[PDB]
């Protein structure tokens, strides 16, 4: 059983909030391209 | 981490100070499993919020990032 985690540094945690707030994702770890 | 019947009280991995019970703390899980205060990363509260929430997300040290 194993689990993929995304770790985020405190720039990185910042920025995704960021981008939830501004609409572009849905969510944190809504990764995309 | 932190969880336990006898944890001692842990300190911040930035400023050396005890993390109290009323004060947002932050644990890296990229390595470490150092404390921090949240006010110590640079972390905002609305970030800090989303992220704790997030099962898949954690969060990594300045130094364990590097
Ligand atoms: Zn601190
Ligand atoms: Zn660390």
């Amino acid at each position: 059983a194993a689990k993929v985690v995304y770790v985020f540094s405190t720039e990185m945690a910042n920025k995704a909030a960021e981008a939830v707030l501004k609409g572009q994702v849905e969510t944190i770890v809504s990764f995309h391209i | 981490m932190g969880h336990s019947s006898s944890d001692p009280v842990y300190p911040c991995g930035i400023c050396t100070n005890e993390v109290n019970d009323d004060q947002d703390a932050i644990l890296c899980e990229a390595s470490c499993q150092k404390f921090f205060h949240r006010i110590c990363t640079g972390m905002t509260e609305t970030a800090y919020g989303l992220l704790t929430a997030e099962a898949s997300a954690v969060w990594g040290c300045d130094t364990c990032m590097a």
